[PDB]
C-alpha cells in the first residue's frame, strides 16, 4: 500500500573509554520516526498520538522496561569484555532489529549489528550470525551471547511475536497520517554543466508524501533515459525533495520537459516546460 | 574500522521568492562515526532558531541528520551550513545555492 510498511528500532552505542558510554535509539516506521528514547529518564518518547498502536499500557511499559534494562546491561557487558576482545576506545555499536510487511501479507524480521560502521553480526531466529567483516571477534561474539541464559529467548519472542502484531497495530492506528497525501511543488532551474557547450536542466519536486515519486525529463511521450535523479531528501514535516537532472547540448534544450508522476496527483501529471534553446534565451 | 566525511546538501523547502518567507534544510548524511556539530549560519552568523533531528543511520550504516530553520530570502542575504566532525580538521562550509 501508500506508506510505510517497516517497524524498526535503531541503536547507537558510543565507548569513549572504560567507564563512560552514551546510546540513542529511537523508533521507525520506514524513514518516519514514531519513537524517541530519552536516557534522562531511560523511557520512550512517543512522537505521535497513535505511536503506541493496539499495545496496552501494561505491554508498552514492559517493553520500555526491557529496552531501559538492555541498554544499560549492553554497555556494562561490552565495557567488561573490551579487552578479552582486544577493543581499543572509542568504538561505537550500531543495531537496528524490527520487522516489515511485504506484498501477499508475510512479515519478515531481522536484526543486525554492527562496530565501527561496519557489519558485525545479525540473528536468523534466535541463532546469532556473525557477520565475515566482523571477523574473530563476531564469532567469539557470538558463541558468547548464546551463553546469557535466556537472552535469545527474548530477541526470539521481540523478533517473531511482538513486533508483527505491533506493527500491524500501528499501522492501523496511525492511518490518517500514514496513508495521507500530499501534493508536490516543482520548478525548474538551469546550469552549466562541465563540459564543452554542454548545460544541465534541474526538475525540482518538493513537499510529496508517500515517498514514491516518478520524475522524468521528457521530449513529448520520450522519457529522456539521461535523466539522473539525486539523493531523495527529507523535509521536515514528513515530505521529501528530489531534483532530476539532464546535461543537455548547448542549443537543444528546447523541447524539453520535466514530468512528474505521484499517487496524490490522481492521474494528473505535472508538466513543467524548458522556454529557449539555452540558458535562458 | 572505517570513518566517513559528512555529505552536506543546503535545500530550501520552496524554491526561493525574494521576501517569502520559507523553510532553510540542511542535510547532513554519509558520515562515520556519530559526533558531529552543524550550525546553521545567516551572513555567517550561527542562527540560533534551529531544529534538527533525532540521529539516524542508513543501510550501509552511515548516519544521517537533517537541521531545519525557517527563513526569510533576501537578495543580499547569505545562508550556510557550517559542519565539524572527526574527518575534518576544519569546520566546512556549504553555502544554500538557489
Ligand atoms: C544477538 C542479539 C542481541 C545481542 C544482545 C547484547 C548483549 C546484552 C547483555 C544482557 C543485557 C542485560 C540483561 C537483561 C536484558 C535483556 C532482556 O531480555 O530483558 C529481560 C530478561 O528477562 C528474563 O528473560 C531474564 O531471564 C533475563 O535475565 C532478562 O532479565 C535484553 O532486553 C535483550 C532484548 C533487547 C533487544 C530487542 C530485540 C529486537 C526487537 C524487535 C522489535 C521490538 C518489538 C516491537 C515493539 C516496540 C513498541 C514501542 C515501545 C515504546 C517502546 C520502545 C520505543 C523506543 C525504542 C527505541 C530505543 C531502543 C533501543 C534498544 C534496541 C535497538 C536495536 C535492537 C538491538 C540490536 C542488536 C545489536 O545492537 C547493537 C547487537 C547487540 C549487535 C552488537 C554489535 C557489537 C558487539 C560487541 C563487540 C565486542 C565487545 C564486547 C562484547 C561482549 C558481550 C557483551
Ligand atoms: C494488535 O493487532 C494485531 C494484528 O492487527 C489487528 O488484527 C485484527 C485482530 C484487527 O484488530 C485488525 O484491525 C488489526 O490490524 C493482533 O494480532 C492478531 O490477533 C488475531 C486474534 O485476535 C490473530 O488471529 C488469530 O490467528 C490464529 C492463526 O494465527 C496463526 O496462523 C496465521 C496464518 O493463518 C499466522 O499468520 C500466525 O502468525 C499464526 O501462526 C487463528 O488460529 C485464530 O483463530 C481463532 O480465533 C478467531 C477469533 O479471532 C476465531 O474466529 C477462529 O475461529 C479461531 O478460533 C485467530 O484468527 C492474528 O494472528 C494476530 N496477528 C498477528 C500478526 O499476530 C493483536 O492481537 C493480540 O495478539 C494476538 C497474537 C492474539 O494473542 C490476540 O488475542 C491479542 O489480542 C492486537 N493486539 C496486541 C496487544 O498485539
Ligand atoms: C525457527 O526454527 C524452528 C525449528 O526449531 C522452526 O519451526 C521455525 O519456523 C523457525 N523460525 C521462527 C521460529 O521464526
Ligand atoms: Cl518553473
Amino acid at each position: 500500500f501508500q506508506g510505510p510498511t517497516s517497524f524498526h528500532v535503531i541503536q547507537t552505542s558510543s565507548f569513549t573509554n572504560s567507564t563512560w558510554a552514551q546510546t540513542q535509539g529511537s523508533g521507525w516506521l520506514d524513514d518516519l520516526q514514531i519513537h524517541g528514547w530519552d536516557s534522562d529518564s531511560g523511557t520512550a518518547i512517543f512522537l505521535k498520538p497513535w505511536s503506541k498502536g493496539n499495545f496496552s499500557d501494561k505491554e508498552v511499559a514492559e517493553l520500555e522496561e526491557i529496552f531501559r534494562v538492555y541498554i544499560f546491561g549492553f554497555a556494562r557487558e561490552v565495557q567488561d569484555f573490551a579487552g578479552d576482545f582486544q577493543m581499543k576506545y572509542p568504538f561505537e555499536i550500531q543495531g537496528i532489529a524490527g520487522c516489515e510487511l511485504h506484498s501477499g501479507g508475510a512479515i519478515v524480521s531481522f536484526l543486525r549489528g554492527a562496530l565501527g560502521g561496519l557489519d558485525f553480526l545479525s540473528v536468523k531466529n534466535a541463532s546469532c550470525v556473525p557477520s565475515p567483516e566482523g571477523g574473530s571477534r563476531a564469532q567469539k561474539f557470538c558463541a558468547l551471547i548464546i551463553q546469557y541464559q535466556g537472552i535469545m529467548e527474548t530477541v526470539r519472542i521481540l523478533l517473531y511475536e511482538t513486533c508483527p502484531r505491533y506493527l500491524l497495530g500501528v499501522l492501523n492506528a496511525g492511518k490518517a497520517d500514514l496513508q495521507r497525501q500530499v501534493k508536490p511543488e516543482a520548478w525548474l532551474s538551469s546550469g552549466p554543466s562541465p563540459g564543452p557547450g554542454r548545460l544541465q536542466l534541474v526538475c525540482h519536486v518538493s513537499g510529496f508524501y508517500p515517498k514514491p515519486v516518478w520524475v522524468m525529463w521528457m521530449r513529448g511521450e520520450q522519457e529522456q533515459q539521461g535523466t539522473q535523479l539525486g539523493d531523495i531528501l527529507p523535509n521536515a514535516n514528513w515530505t521529501w525533495y528530489l531534483r532530476a537532472t539532464l546535461d543537455v547540448a548547448d542549443g537543444e534544450a528546447a523541447g524539453l520537459s520535466c514530468r512528474v508522476k505521484h499517487s496524490s496527483l490522481e492521474g494528473q501529471d505535472i508538466i513543467l516546460y524548458w522556454r529557449g534553446s539555452g540558458l535562458n534565451d | 574500522k572505517i570513518q566517513r566525511t559528512p555529505k552536506i546538501q543546503v535545500y530550501s523547502r520552496h524554491p526561493a521568492e525574494n521576501g517569502k518567507s520559507n523553510f532553510l534544510n540542511c542535510y547532513v548524511s554519509g558520515f562515520h562515526p556519530s559526533d558531529i556539530e552543524v550550525d546553521l549560519l545567516k551572513n555567517g552568523e550561527r542562527i540560533e532558531k534551529v531544529e534538527h533531528s533525532d540521529l539516524s543511520f542508513s543501510k550501509d550504516w552511515s548516519f544521517y541528520l537533517l537541521y531545519y530553520t525557517e527563513f526569510t530570502p533576501t537578495e543580499k542575504d547569505e545562508y550556510a551550513c557550517r559542519v565539524n566532525h572527526v574527518t575534518l580538521s576544519q569546520p566546512k562550509i556549504v553555502k544554500w545555492d538557489r
